[PDB]
RNA sequence: ACUGAACUCCUCACACCCAAUUGGACCAAUCUAUCACCCUAUAGAAGAACUAAUGUUAGUAUAAGUAACAUGAAAACAUUCU
């Protein structure tokens, strides 16, 4: 629920559009059992589609670690410092593709609540309503039941 | 309690019949209860064919060169409380001696360049031989507490040290390690403490007087 | 400049302290022995030239803390916060003592001098104020009184009842920010080095020194505001609760300038009076 | 820690002290003895509809009293002590609808008063009184304040309301408390009926005959029975009831002064009624 | 009747911990000038009573041995006398409880 | 409602509140300094005030002595309240009891209280003195004497 | 069972620096199985929270419940063990940091079922006078308070 | 005229609001077979899943620090007195 978890303002990460894009995952982690039957399709993961991928994509900096693992991980982390530690465990090679291609598009920020659906940091052009927009001056600026 | 009289005079006023058990291990000992003969500081040779007809190959010229390791290594397990290798290097009425008060507060303890040779000074003696050895040094130390704040002794500055350290043996496996230390009557007092001190006085139950 | 004043004369005193501690042979150690009527035979093993007798009441009590305003040190009375000397013998003199006539004496060099620090900072800055002197005034005479030599622009001025008023409410936020009386027994040359600016004080450092076999004269701090006495002082601003500048006087035979004397009231936190028992001390001290 | 008047003294001063503030107090209650010696204010005469001041009075206890018709008539005494005028308001400061006199009765002792009211006696030049009420008045009534009111204010024949804390009986039950011993209302009213603390509180008898002044003791002799235990202290102010609305003609208007001097009063008022002692034995002939 | 509801500790720690519930901090309390134990104001010293509660306890076993047995209450007054004094010559005519310690520097 | 009710109602009933009182009295005959609950012993004390004033109407007067006959329940102490109380006290009216608090009571923490005959043989309490004539304020005071002595 | 609170006494801190401000000590005492509730005992574990332990002494000396001469007994041993154990150099300079209560191993006695309760008492003193209690916020506080939340508020549910 | 739904439209997604009943797809943990080897896989099995039976046992609350309970007095702790 909204009152449980925390929530956030929508935002970048160095205004990440304005200048130039950065594509803001820096490291993937993968983490793959030789011998071993949950990381099937991770090991025809590593075979068929990181190469590719690692090419699509040279600002990714790609580590594939190979031991005997239990599960299988791959561990996204980002510009800001985040880490996204996610498994792969027992999913076929389109759905680690999905995956990955899924940690690749976004970026560190979490994915907790986000308040508004926009962010200006200059909502106002015309100047913000005070009070006094839409409000007639009076002469020698008077104020009602004043004499002089 | 405060001694073995008034636990058994307890046990026979209790009833607790201790029966004194006959068991055919004993406390195997490496050490002694003291000082064989007390060097009062300002003939022996019998000693050390004590000492070499049990070892058989012990140059004195070259031991308080050993006795200086055995002190300064020793010393330094203080630095980083290795009590393991203190067993090594110390006896058994040494260790506590050394060790027990140090507890929970770090030491900084180092050794720098001796103003004097260390020189054995005496020698006597199931069998302990037992070495006096003068040394007269330069350390430092740097007493603190739980809370890591200075109660001993500038760190940097040395001082220097007289040391009548007692060594001894069993006569193996054993080997010469720290028995004690004598400190002379005539000696100068110590460094003084950062902090001061209250004594009380006699505390006066209602019926009794200061006199 | 009075602000180059109090500047140069609190250097001048931490000059003093600074060469005061640093004749340390490195914490040598002289015990204490605590001879008083409680508490009896409890040496302090203590720092020759660092800890003071408040620091013995800090290892008995905080109620010998609190309670305690001198110490007869070797039948002398001492601050409790001027540091020991050597290795003696201390009692703890409270106000409401048997004989307490030491204590009463130096609760009265203390009003004095607290208002001395409310004079000297009370004129605005175009009047000269000149403190001469704190006479010592019996307690039974009525108040404390402190000689003070005003501007020839003021030989005719006479304070209002809200200029006492004014001079009370200084002292109070004087008492309220808790200043301890810090001391030096300074030889008569630093001595006539701080005061080098007032010929009263001059003189005055000139006849005490005169009376010790060294040239030794006590000084006293209370916050920036250096003066001295002829004893001992209370330990802390914080005891005076009653307090009032309660008149002026100027006296008689005054052909080269006026003496104009203060004359104040006031009662420790421990010896405090009713309200109307207050109003008739209030009354008594301004005669 | 706090302190208490007689905390730090010696032996020797503390009658010192006991002689010193009781002989101030002696001196400032008999300064004010004299308040047209003095600048009182502008004394006008009774106009209708006028209220002026009342008293404070202790209870000193009762006793009977018999009319001309043989008739018993128990009577409470109430003597003014030490009453005096302590401050005037006006109207327009008070916002009410009337002006107020406050008058304060029974000298107390200085050493057990806050220091706002201490302050407050110090500046009025008075020992302090024991009680403080306030008085309704008009403006023709205003007697300076710091003036003594004395018993010959009221006048026998003249009829008073009292009022006084009741003697109170602590925590009383039904029986006692109010005298006796629904399902669809789930609930207790306001105002039921209960055990609870029965007196200890203000109620005024309305409508009390004075039958009786004594100016030496300064002692008003009063109708029947006045809420209160004895020696209570009990505000005494001129009837309101209806009855009695318009017989402030003869009665001394800002109130009584032996200042004056003007046809000084004798030991004691009576009323015309009123068997007093000294009279011959009545006979109903 | 039995509770409808079981209390909470919401509840019951507004109740058990309000102030009218809570340990007043007194300040009576000073130091007794003769033996430094604190003591109460307008109440004796604890530590001074039983100095004067135990001597008393002494003299009157002394006043047990030289009576002897029950009613024998003196038709004379008594004066309690320490080692080393004479009785004096107010002290004629009153029964005498010679006791063993010196005089103290409290009784007189 | 208590008003200007006197007496502590004590014991098991008026009879043992009197019975009570005169075990007190007779052990402050006897003794001349008890420990005992506080309320019992002001109780007490009023009695004991009384019980002197009994004892210098004479050891010959009859009514005197039938006093001291119920309320001594030692026997012995009736010559003692008639020759050695009695004639202590013969200089001053009043005022033959001082009572003070010890602290309370170890067992129940009881408000406690000692009352004691004056002058009596005892080791004396250790009376709350006033202040030192000497004192900041008592000086001030006595200054304050001087002055308003000098008026005249 | 549970024993941290006996442990704390032995952690060592790493020795200081000269630019580093004199670290206050810090002594874990307790007493265990104390025959007495642990809600009575929360009054007078409560009463000495901020004192000094001079303050703390007096004020149990004078309180008649049964639980102020054990808890007198745990500040006088743990003042002890202050001064020779821990390095406090003065006895006075004291102040009770953390005075709490728990409850110990309660017994069940048949009747009928009673408890025989029974409770802790946990003090930690530090070095150092006692912290000054907090002072009552002014008006200056509260109209501060009240107008920094008036300039805090946004235009809500908008851009 | 405007407001006004989960109706309808709009951008993307759709297997994703009934009792008893009935059909289906998955599945926690456990043990076995064989893998696996920081906690798994394919099967085989079964004492295979608890917000509820005035359930059973144990712990600890609440009512509640409530109800209730207890020691004749002084003293030299000998003794005496009621
Ligand atoms: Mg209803
Ligand atoms: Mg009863
Ligand atoms: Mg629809
Ligand atoms: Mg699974
Ligand atoms: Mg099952
Ligand atoms: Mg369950
Ligand atoms: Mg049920
Ligand atoms: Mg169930
Ligand atoms: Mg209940
Ligand atoms: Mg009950
Ligand atoms: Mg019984
Ligand atoms: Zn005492």
């Amino acid at each position: 629920t909204a009152r449980g978890t925390p929530s956030r303002f929508l935002a970048s990460v160095l205004h990440n559009g304005l200048g130039r894009y950065v594509q803001q995952l820096q490291r993937l982690s993968f983490s793959v059992s030789r011998d071993g039957a949950s990381s099937r399709g991770a090991r025809e993961f590593v075979e068929r589609e990181v190469i590719d991928f690692a090419r699509r994509n040279p600002g990714v900096v790609i580590y594939v670690n190979s031991r005997p693992c239990c599960v299988p991980r791959v561990v996204a982390e980002y510009l800001n410092g985040a880490v996204r530690e996610e498994s792969i465990h027992c999913k076929s090679v389109e759905e680690i593709s999905t995956l990955v291609q899924k940690l690749a598009d976004q970026s560190g920020l979490d994915v907790i609540r986000i308040r508004k659906p926009f962010h200006t940091d200059n909502p106002s052009i015309q100047g913000q309503w005070h009070p006094f927009t839409n409000k007639p001056t009076t002469f020698r600026g008077l104020r009602p039941r004043e004499v002089q | 309690f405060k001694t073995e009289k008034e636990f058994m005079q307890h046990a026979r006023k209790a009833g607790l019949v201790i029966p004194p058990e006959k068991s055919d291990r004993s406390i195997h000992l490496a050490c002694t209860a003291g000082i064989f003969d007390a060097y009062v500081p300002p003939a022996s040779q019998v000693s050390i064919r004590r000492i070499k007809d049990y070892d058989a190959n012990f140059k004195i010229k070259d031991f308080p060169e050993k006795a200086k390791d055995i002190f300064i290594e020793a010393h330094l397990c203080l630095n980083n409380s290795d009590h393991d290798r203190l067993h090594t290097l110390v006896t058994e009425h040494c260790f506590p001696d050394m060790t027990w008060d140090i507890k929970y507060k770090t030491v900084r303890w180092s050794f720098v360049e001796s103003l004097e040779p260390s020189h054995v000074v005496q020698v006597r003696c199931n069998v302990y031989g037992q070495i006096t050895v003068r040394m007269h040094t330069r350390q430092t130390l740097a007493i603190y507490d739980r809370f890591g704040r200075l109660m001993y002794g500038q760190e940097d500055v040395p001082k220097d040290v007289l040391e009548y350290v007692v060594f001894e043996k069993q006569l193996p496996y054993g080997s010469w390690r720290m028995h004690t230390k004598i400190v002379p009557p005539w000696a100068p007092p110590k460094q003084p403490i950062l902090k001061t001190v209250m004594i009380p006085g006699p505390q006066l139950k209602p019926e009794e007087e200061y006199e | 400049s009075p602000t180059e004043l109090t500047e140069m004369r609190n250097d001048l005193f931490n000059k003093e302290k600074a060469r005061q501690l640093s004749l340390t042979p490195r914490t040598e150690k002289i015990e204490v022995k605590h001879v008083g009527k409680t508490d009896p035979g409890t040496v302090f093993v203590m720092n020759k030239n660092i800890s003071t007798p408040y620091s013995c009441a800090m290892h008995l009590s905080e109620w010998y803390c609190r309670k305690s305003i001198l110490a007869l040190v070797d039948g002398q009375p001492w601050d409790m916060y001027k540091p020991l000397t050597k290795s003696c013998e201390i009692k703890f003199l409270t106000f409401k003592d048997c004989d307490p006539g030491e204590v009463n004496k130096a609760y009265w060099r203390s009003c004095a001098m607290m208002m001395g620090c409310v004079i000297e900072r009370a004129f605005k800055d175009e009047y000269m104020v000149n403190l001469v002197r704190a006479p010592e005034v019996p307690v039974i005479s009525g108040a404390f009184c402190y000689d003070v030599v005003l501007d020839s622009k003021l030989d005719e001025w006479m304070p209002t009842k809200e200029n006492l008023r004014s001079f009370t409410k200084d002292a109070h936020a004087l008492i309220y920010k808790d200043l301890p009386f810090e001391t030096l027994e300074v030889e008569a040359k630093v001595a006539l080095e701080i005061f080098q600016h007032s010929k009263y004080k001059v003189d005055f450092i000139e006849e005490k020194a005169s009376q010790n076999p060294e040239r030794i004269v006590k000084l006293h701090r209370i916050g920036d505001f250096i003066d001295v006495s002829e004893g001992p002082l209370i330990p802390r601003t914080s005891i005076c609760f009653q307090y009032e500048v309660s008149a002026v006087h100027n006296l008689q035979p005054t052909q080269p300038s006026l003496i104009r004397r203060f004359q104040g009231v006031s009662l420790p936190v421990h010896l405090r009076a009713h309200f109307t028992i207050w109003d008739k001390l209030l009354e008594r001290s301004r005669k | 820690s706090g302190t208490w008047w007689d905390e730090h003294l010696s032996e020797e001063n503390v009658p010192f002290i006991k002689q010193l503030v009781s002989d101030e107090d002696k001196a400032q209650l008999a300064s004010k003895l004299c308040p047209l010696k003095d600048e009182p204010w502008p004394i006008h005469p009774w106009e209708p509809g006028s209220f002026r001041v009342g008293l404070i009075a202790l209870k000193l206890g009762m006793m009977p009293l018999w009319t001309k018709d043989g008739q018993k008539h128990v009577v409470t005494l109430l003597q003014v002590q030490d009453c005096h005028v302590l401050k005037y308001t006006s109207k327009e400061n008070c916002n009410g609808k009337m002006a107020t006199l406050s008058v304060g009765g029974k000298t107390v002792s200085r050493f057990r008063k806050a220091t706002s009211i201490l302050e407050f006696y110090r500046e009025l030049g008075l020992p302090p009184k024991q009680t403080v009420k306030i008085f309704n008045i008009t403006d023709n009534a205003a007697i300076k304040p710091g003036t003594p009111l004395y018993a010959a204010h009221f006048r026998p024949g003249q009829y008073v309301d009292v009022t006084a804390k009741t003697i109170g009986k602590g925590f009383q039950g039904v029986m006692k408390r109010w005298g006796f011993k629904t399902g669809d209302i789930g609930r207790v009213w306001p105002g039921t009926k209960m055990p609870g603390k029965m007196g200890n509180i203000y109620r005024t008898e309305y409508g009390l005959k004075v039958w009786r002044i004594n100016t030496k003791h300064n002692i008003i002799y009063v109708n029947g029975s006045v809420p209160g235990h004895k020696n209570c202290l009990v505000k005494v102010k001129d009837s309101k009831l209806p009855a009695y609305k318009d017989l402030g003609k003869n009665l001394p208007f800002p109130t009584y002064f032996p200042d004056g001097d003007e046809e000084e009063l004798p030991e004691d008022l009576y009323d015309e009624n009123v068997c007093q002692p000294g009279a011959p034995s009545i006979t109903f002939a | 009747a039995a509770p409808k509801n079981r209390r909470t500790i919401e509840v019951n720690r507004c109740r058990r911990r309000n102030p009218q519930k809570l340990i007043k901090v007194k300040n009576n309390i000073d130091v007794c000038p003769e033996c430094g134990h604190l003591k109460q104001k307008h109440v004796l010293c604890a530590y001074c009573y039983e100095k004067v509660c135990k001597e008393t306890a002494e003299i009157r076993r002394q006043i047990g041995k030289q009576e002897g047995g029950p009613f024998k209450a003196p038709t004379i007054e008594t004066v309690v006398l320490y080692t080393g004094e004479t009785p004096s010559e107010q002290d004629q005519g009153k029964r005498i409880i010679e006791r063993d310690r010196k005089r103290p520097s409290w009784f007189t | 409602i208590s008003h200007g009710r006197v007496f502590r109602r004590m014991g098991l009933g008026p009879e043992s509140r009197i019975h009570l009182l005169r075990n007190l009295l007779t052990g402050l005959v006897r003794h001349e300094r008890i420990e005992a609950p506080w309320a019992r012993v002001d109780e007490m004390r009023g009695y004991a005030e009384k019980l002197i004033d009994y004892g210098k109407l004479g050891d010959t007067n009859e009514r005197a002595m039938r006093m001291a006959d119920f309320w001594l329940t030692e026997k012995d102490l009736i010559p003692k309240l008639f020759q050695v109380l009695a004639p202590r006290y013969k200089d001053q009216t009043g005022g033959y009891t001082r009572m003070l608090q010890i602290p309370n009571r170890s067992l129940d923490r009881a408000k406690m209280a000692v009352i004691e005959y004056k002058g009596n043989c005892l080791p004396p309490l250790p009376l709350p003195r006033r202040d030192s004539h000497l004192t900041l304020l008592n000086q001030l005071l006595q200054g304050l004497r001087q002055d308003l002595r000098q008026s005249q | 069972i549970s024993r941290k609170w006996e442990k704390k006494n032995k952690i060592v801190y790493p020795p200081q620096l000269p630019g580093e401000p004199r670290r206050p000590a810090e002594i874990y005492h307790c007493r265990r199985q104390i025959k007495y509730s642990k809600d009575k005992m929360w009054y007078l574990a409560k009463l000495i929270r901020g004192m000094s332990i001079d303050q703390a002494l007096a004020q149990l000396e004078f309180n008649d419940k049964k639980g102020a001469k054990i808890i007198k007994e745990v500040l006088l041993e743990a003042q002890d063990m202050a001064v020779r154990d821990h390095n406090v150099e003065f006895r006075s300079n004291l102040y009770i940091a953390e005075s709490t209560s728990g409850r110990g191993q309660c017994l069940k006695r048949i009747r009928g079922i009673m408890e025989k309760v029974y409770c802790h008492y946990f003090v930690k003193l530090v070095e150092g006078p006692p912290p000054p209690p907090e002072p009552p916020k002014t008006a200056v506080a509260h109209a501060k308070e009240y107008i920094q939340q008036l300039r805090s508020r946004t235009i809500v549910h908008t851009l």
